[PDB]
């Protein structure tokens, strides 16, 4: 069922009487970005890997040396 | 009758039988008043909750 595109996942479910194929234009969200539908890839290499969008809060010092002139 | 029934079948909003099968059901039923319990598709949950017209006119009461 993850293969079902949005809109249909809601029409299929009796959330609406009008399908995305016949829903009017103003009711369609505007997108400044391309569409790209990707199912639940669980159990496969494409499973979502989590990570930290941040970097360590306490940045350390990169050594540099001086001479005793 | 009392203020709490009994009530016939043609006022209950259930999917029943039609034709000779209704005559047979009213014959072979312990209580012919009773319903199958399956809702009537044209009515129940129509229009769908995500397409109710009343949401555009709605205002905070
Ligand atoms: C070998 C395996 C073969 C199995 C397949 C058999 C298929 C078959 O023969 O169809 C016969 C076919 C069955 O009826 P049907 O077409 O499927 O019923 C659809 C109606 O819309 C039915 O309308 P309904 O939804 O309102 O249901 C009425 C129902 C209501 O049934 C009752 O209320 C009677 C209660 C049971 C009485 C038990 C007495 C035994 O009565 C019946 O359907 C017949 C029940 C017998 O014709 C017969 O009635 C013969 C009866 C024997």
């Amino acid at each position: 069922m993850s293969q079902v595109e949005p809109g249909w996942h809601f029409w299929l479910g009796y959330g609406v009487d009008t399908a995305p194929c016949n829903t009017p234009k103003e009711k369609l969200p505007i997108r400044a970005y391309p569409y790209k539908f990707q199912p639940n890839y669980t159990g496969t290499p494409g499973a979502f890997v989590t990570y930290n969008t941040l970097k360590p809060k306490i940045s350390a010092w990169e050594p540099v040396t001086k001479q005793r002139s | 009758m009392l203020p709490g029934g009994p009530v016939p079948v043609f006022k209950k909003y259930t999917v029943g039988s039609k034709g000779i099968w209704e005559k047979l059901r009213v014959l072979l039923a312990i209580a012919p008043n009773r319903s199958t319990g399956n809702p009537i598709v044209p009515l129940y949950r129509v229009p769908t909750p995500g397409s109710r017209p009343e949401a555009n006119v709605y205002q905070d009461p």
